[PDB]
């Protein structure tokens, strides 16, 4: 589903950094969730703004 | 203590707690939280909450989202406590004091409750948000009452209630801020069970699916909020707010991607401050107040939190 | 700051405590505070009677198992 | 002998050590020491007489549960105090009382029987002798006769809370089963002038 992610990302940016939110997506795909998924998660929605 | 101003903005006083609307409650949220925020208001009078730093976060994420941005899901997840609601409840009041379209909804976990006895629909929760809608505050109000009476043959009629809702364009129904408790019982294992083997899947159900459809980038207004809260958890564990693991793969896919920072609990120093506020107002009926003993045993076992806080006040 | 590690048994029942030494913070259970451990207050009680006796409240962290 | 003649009970008193004497000290530090029980908590919170109330109330061993319900119990007591006070009408603390020390004092005086009941036969028939008790057994019956009456379970609607609540209520404005239940037993003591002899101890 990295097509409809990628989309939905673009839509929140709008409506670099989506290579990172890919290969984030990849290692949620690679093995079940643990930690750093989600730290890779919390650090490409960082990149998308710049509102803490 | 209290606020300065009861004019809501760009709040900020990370701490000291605010007045909801006293004598004008019935137009934010008069049907919505259980009656324990009725005790509440009714044994504390003003108020106990706060402009919490979830809440600070929210309002920094719609500063700068007007209504531009149709809905971007403020997906804030953090450890048991640090508030889930009463910052949505602060946000609907600011809202309100704004001169902005509001309507409160009671909550998420109250729409899909469990059911002793069962492409189908449910009365339940459609009947519940419309007369919450109704009691908050043209064709609109005749179709308003056909969904909330007719409930035979309820799929297509909700679904054209709901597109006729969403198509509406003027006031009302515009930008829903509503206020979910529970957010993440939904696109998981939905709690609505099946008479046979294996339970309902997230892609098999009806109205809620619609509810949940009403969330896709509909009515484009201003910036929203869902909120993966837990103290009103339903088949869950306890800690309920990871993203994939809360809501399996795809169940978060189709979500939106964005997730802030952890949030924190209580400040002690304002905590402290209003158990001195109380004191000095004479409340705590226990004889032992007097005495670094109680403040000693009010910093240990309440810890700063509210329902602790209102156990000892309401000790005897 | 030197921390101890003693242990508890009553009624075959087991458990090692981890408190350090000075540092107003708050006591921890593997993340999870007191607060959100002992949910009844006679508890509370029986777990402060340590620091209640001392009369040092906030001054020790802890990781207990 | 289920307990070891070895190990004995500790001291949980600790206010009194802030300041012969050293000489108890040292003896109760030779002393085998035990653990404390988690029940009879002997903390902050440990009032002998609420202690003795939720014990009493304690139903297959669950003093948490019964405890839990006591402290709920003076919670709502404290709730419609309010409601006649802030919740609902304004603050009135000229005419209103929160104090439910005044309520246990009122107890302690108007729900003590001081005249126990023995049934000591003299041949072949009973006699009902009244016997004088100490404070000790007179405290013991009154807390015993609130239990039981707060304990009714024979209403068939009125749930436990509710039962408490409103059984103390009744019984505070001197009043309720239990001093009526007194007013009983003194006029049954009064009605026995003779038969006040007919004790073997």
């Amino acid at each position: 589903s990295s097509s409809e992610r990628n989309i939905l990302e673009t839509l929140l940016q709008m409506k670099k950094e989506i290579e990172e939110y890919k290969k984030s997506v990849v290692s949620l795909k690679n093995e079940e969730e643990n930690e750093n998924s989600i730290s890779q998660y919390k650090e490409s929605v960082k990149r998308l703004l710049n509102v803490t | 203590t209290n606020e300065n101003d009861p004019a809501k903005h760009g709040d900020q006083h990370e701490g000291q707690h605010y007045n909801i609307s006293p004598q004008d409650l019935e137009t934010v949220f008069p049907h919505g939280l259980p009656p324990r925020f009725v005790m509440q208001v009714k044994t504390f009078s003003e108020a106990c909450l706060m402009v919490r730093k979830p809440a600070l976060e929210l309002l920094h994420y719609l500063k700068n989202t007007s209504f531009a941005y149709p809905a971007i899901r403020y997906l804030l997840y953090g450890e048991k406590g640090t508030g889930k609601t009463l910052s949505l409840c602060h946000v609907i009041h600011f809202c309100a004091k704004q001169d902005w379209l509001i309507l409160h909804i009671p909550d998420a976990h109250l729409w899909v409750k469990n059911c002793r006895d069962l492409r189908f629909d449910q009365p339940l929760e459609a009947s519940t948000w419309l007369k919450n809608f109704k009691t908050t505050n043209s064709p609109l109000g005749e179709v308003v009452e056909q969904g909330i009476t007719r409930v035979r043959n309820a799929t297509d009629a909700v679904g054209i209630v709901l597109k006729e809702l969403k198509r509406q364009s003027s006031l009302g129904m515009f930008h829903l801020l509503v206020a979910v408790d529970g957010i993440n019982a939904l696109w998981g294992r939905t709690t609505l069970k099946r008479e046979d083997k294996s339970p309902i899947a997230p892609e098999e159900l009806a109205l809620v699916h619609n509810l949940r459809k009403m969330m896709k980038n509909d009515w484009h207004g201003g910036a929203i909020v869902s909120a993966l809260s837990q103290t009103g958890s339903l088949f869950k564990p306890r800690k309920a707010y990871l993203p994939q693991e809360l809501l399996g793969k795809e169940g978060f896919d189709a979500l939106d991607p964005f997730i802030p920072i952890l949030v924190s609990n209580y400040n002690p120093k304002e905590f402290e401050s209003c158990i001195q506020y109380y004191l000095e107002n004479n409340w705590l009926q226990h004889e032992k107040a007097p005495t670094e003993e109680g403040k000693k045993e009010l910093l240990f076992l309440s810890n700063a939190n509210p329902s602790l806080l209102e156990r000892h006040c309401a000790y005897l | 700051m030197a921390f101890s590690k003693s242990e508890g048994k009553r009624k075959t029942a087991k458990a090692e405590a981890i408190v350090y030494k000075h540092g107003s913070g708050r006591i921890k259970v593997n993340g999870i505070d007191y607060q959100l451990y002992f949910p009844i207050t006679q508890d509370r009680e029986q777990l402060m009677f340590p620091f209640h006796f001392v009369d040092r409240l906030g001054k020790h962290d802890v990781t207990c198992t | 002998s289920r307990y070891s003649p070895e190990f004995k009970d500790p001291l949980i008193d600790k206010e009194y050590y802030r300041k012969e004497e050293k000489y108890v000290r040292e003896l109760k530090k030779t002393q085998l020491i035990k653990a404390a029980p988690a029940g009879k908590t002997s903390s902050v919170f440990e009032d002998p007489v609420i202690s003795k109330f939720t014990n009493m109330m304690m139903i297959g061993g669950n003093k948490v549960l019964a405890r839990s319900l006591m402290i709920q119990t003076l919670e709502a007591v404290k709730r419609k105090q309010f409601e006649k006070y802030h919740a609902a009408s304004a603050e009135e603390q000229a005419t209103i009382e929160r104090n439910p020390y005044t309520i246990f004092h009122q107890a302690l005086k108007n729900c003590e029987p001081m005249i126990g009941l023995v049934p000591i036969l003299k041949g072949g028939r009973f006699y009902q002798v009244p016997v004088p008790l100490p404070d000790r057994r007179r405290r013991f019956l009154a807390m015993k006769w609130m239990i039981t009456e707060c304990r009714d379970k024979k209403h068939q609607r009125t749930l436990m809370p509710e039962k408490l609540s409103h059984k103390l209520l009744e019984a505070f404005h001197n009043q309720g089963p239990v001093i009526k239940r007194k007013h009983d037993l003194h006029k049954m003591a009064e009605a026995n002038r003779a038969l006040a002899h007919y004790r073997w101890w």
